[PDB]
């Protein structure tokens, strides 16, 4: 089965989640060695490497301070174990965090030196690569609240004051924020999805979705979701309260607040989102035919980097090296690797004239 | 009012000369096929034709970009050492 | 150095190097805090940044109710540090620092050494006070 | 009204990745004995176990930075040399 490196995925994801299993630190060591040998005879390395990625930007992304030392420890047993290949990703990715962090420092300075909107009273700006990040969506345009309209619009004049020819885009799929509410002032927490809804209810109360709906032009698909992150399935924390009680969700339907106290903190978050595990069909197919686009990339750039350097096959003579050459990173893949070697014909690098398959050109 | 936002921590993403309306290598669009390409099927067979990504978040048609590893190789709109950090847009 | 050598008079120029940091960081919020400055309650504002271990703990960072404008004053300052310094936890603490309590025939200015200004301040608001 | 704040010196002490909830070095807490003491006797035999605190603001149980410095000595959490600028909390 495929879904056992998908399982080791959602193992090293909620392992690391956790962040205290074995206080010990060298229980730590040793469950880590065996997870490694348990890798070890494990195949189909490119949806490991691409969940690994994955649960990366999630951890990454999210509240920092997991562990700070542990990472080096795993890229040097990436290392010691896949080779300098994905952990040269990996390695990439690391010089994007510290490129972001220095941006935003950068960006607190220039801020505390203009300070003219009040927008950005607290920021904290990431500056990351198209690459590197796996795509995160169609970079939402749902309207955005306005302080932090006044912050972006104060970040994005100084990028394209300074860092000019790097074009910046708005998203909303990503980030968190800290909602300051108000018997005490207790702040709430807004992963960049309640932001706008709160927003709105702040301009007015006694909303509905026709309202959220109408008036916000917000991809209806990620949108069902953070409104039931604020009510439907919320446990005696409820901070979006609605008349119509129901599971399912209706039209017209009025939003309210409540207060509960059983808050016993300042700093009250709301953590719906990274729930059990479902990986549920859309989202794991998807990603599946984005990791078969993988390993055609995989196949077609070997073939492309290695048969130029190389002798010429009659029917079946460089497949089998090519194939060698893959065996540690996945299945062969026989019929998909014979039907997209010979697409190459009407394209050349690599053409491999199918009649005359006698003498192949080695030019460039 | 009754929320006020205090802290925000949105993730900034940034695109180099990618030219979303005109590959840098070809000239016809960053996706619409390339010169090589041209019409949208002439017999497709598989293969590809889609968008490349570099490390130094540049944008080509893959093809365009392959074809241009063979007569050089920093990324002709800087001095780095062309990657492959993507495939398609 | 001479004398008794590295190790303590060492911590003691890593402290002197604290002290730049600290008047660094001073001028740094003054200069933040130049943005409608002069007003509400960021009027004139001297913090100061120092390290835990550095200073010698003459409490356990004590929590009593803090003043009038020096409300306004602390907000805008741990705004800013908050948004431009984020990486720090600002603990909030009385017995250490100074002020200068404006008073009102003439206008004599006061000074309470952030000891008298929650009382003064809470007489302020009302006076005719007891303990 | 009679009495106006004019200026104001107050000194703000900072801190670093302390944990006060979680050391990171035995992930229990900042106090509450380290992973190998646990017990709050465990023949505590005089000696010590409380907390150690470096020039970088971070903070540790004496015994786990202690035995860290064997494993390496830089703190892991920035990159300056580990300092004993302090012991308890
Ligand atoms: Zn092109
Ligand atoms: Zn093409
Ligand atoms: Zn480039
Ligand atoms: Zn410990
Ligand atoms: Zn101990
Ligand atoms: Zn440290």
């Amino acid at each position: 089965n495929s879904r056992s490196p998908e399982y080791l995925s959602l193992f090293i994801d909620d392992k690391l989640k956790k962040g205290v299993k074995g206080l010990t630190e060298q229980e730590v060591e040793t469950i880590l060695d065996k997870a490694m040998v348990l890798f070890r005879f494990m195949q189909e390395k490119d949806v490991f490497e691409r969940y690994y990625k994955q649960h990366l930007a999630r951890r990454l992304l999210t509240n920092k301070s997991v562990s700070d030392d542990s990472e080096k420890n795993m890229i040097s047993k990436l290392k010691t174990e896949c080779g300098c290949q994905f952990t040269s990703k990996l390695e990439g990715m690391f010089r994007d965090m510290s490129i972001s962090n220095t941006t935003m420092d950068e960006f607190r300075q220039h801020l505390q030196a203009t300070g003219v909107s009040l927008g950005g009273v607290d920021l904290t700006v990431r500056v990351l690569t198209t690459g590197y990040w796996p795509t995160q969506s169609a970079t939402p345009k749902c309207n955005i609240p306005p302080a932090p309209r006044h912050a972006f619009e104060i970040f994005r004049r100084f990028y394209l004051a300074k860092h000019s020819g790097r074009q910046l885009t708005l998203q909303h799929h990503m980030g968190s924020a800290d909602l300051n509410a108000t018997t005490r002032k207790h702040i709430l927490q807004v992963s960049t999805f309640q932001m706008t809804i709160l927003m709105l209810f702040n301009n007015r109360e006694k909303y509905t979705f026709e309202e959220i709906q109408q008036e916000t032009d917000i991809p209806e698909r990620e949108l069902v979701r953070a409104l039931q992150s604020l009510a439907c399935g919320k446990p005696t924390q409820r901070v979006l309260t609605k008349e119509p009680k129901s599971k399912e969700i209706e039209n017209g339907h009025i939003f309210t607040v409540n207060d509960q106290f059983t808050s016993k903190l300042h700093r009250v978050k709301i953590q719906t989102v990274a729930a059990k595990q479902g990986e549920s069909d859309p989202e794991r197919k998807e990603t599946r035919q984005k990791v078969d686009d993988d390993r055609k990339h995989e196949i077609e750039a070997a073939i492309v980097r290695i048969m130029k350097s190389r002798k010429k096959m009659q029917h079946n003579v460089l497949v089998a090296e090519v194939t060698q050459q893959l065996k540690a990173r996945f299945l062969p893949s026989p019929v998909v690797i014979k039907k997209r070697i010979e697409g190459l014909i009407e394209r050349e690098y690599l053409a491999r004239t199918p009649e005359d398959r006698k003498v192949y050109t080695y030019v460039a | 009012k009754r929320f006020e936002v205090k802290k925000w921590n949105a993730v900034a993403l940034w695109a180099w000369d990618i030219v979303v309306d005109n590959c840098a290598i070809c000239r016809n669009h960053i996706m619409d096929l390339c010169i090589e390409c041209q019409a949208n099927q002439a017999s497709a067979t598989s293969e590809e034709c889609t968008v490349a990504w570099g490390v130094c978040n540049h944008a080509f048609h893959f093809h365009c970009i392959s074809r241009w590893l063979k007569t050089r190789q920093v990324c002709p709109l800087d001095n780095r050492e062309w990657e492959f950090q993507k495939y398609g847009h």
